[PDB]
């Protein structure tokens, strides 16, 4: 579950969003590896929701 | 949303070379693209290295 996603801030060093997307793609997902650690992880199987109270301020590609 | 993405996978998939895509838009840093100076607290390179290197390609597509 992931709350305010309207709310990111998308600012200085750090973009987010685009590893949202990359969290969210259908295909990289199933890839998923980390900084921390670099072995990719699937990511198909598990069920994701986001919360918000606008459909607008959330990123358009997200 | 015509199929370009799609197409670009057919493409690499009909030349058998590697097929990854990235999203620059909406993004000002360009250390990401050449990733940072190697001497800050933990550094990568850019995210073109990466792709280098999970292809294990010389000539992907990008
Ligand atoms: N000519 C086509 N043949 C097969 N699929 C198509 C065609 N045009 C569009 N599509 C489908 O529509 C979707 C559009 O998404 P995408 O291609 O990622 O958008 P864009 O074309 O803007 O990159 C694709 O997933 C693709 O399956």
């Amino acid at each position: 579950l992931i709350d305010e996603v309207d709310k990111i801030g998308r600012g200085y060093q750090g973009d987010p969003s685009s590893a949202l997307l990359e969290l969210l793609d259908p295909e990289q997902n199933a890839n998923f590896l980390d900084h921390y650690l670099d072995v990719p992880v699937d990511l198909s199987k598990v069920l994701f929701i986001c919360t918000a109270n606008v459909t607008d301020t959330i990123p358009e590609p997200l | 949303g015509v199929g370009k993405t799609s197409i670009a996978r057919s493409i690499a998939r009909a030349l058998n070379r590697e097929y990854f895509r990235f999203s620059v838009g909406g993004m000002t840093d360009v250390a990401e693209i050449k990733g940072h100076r190697r001497t800050y607290v933990g550094a990568m390179p850019g995210k073109i290295i990466q792709c280098l290197k999970k292809t294990k390609t010389e000539n992907p597509l990008i």
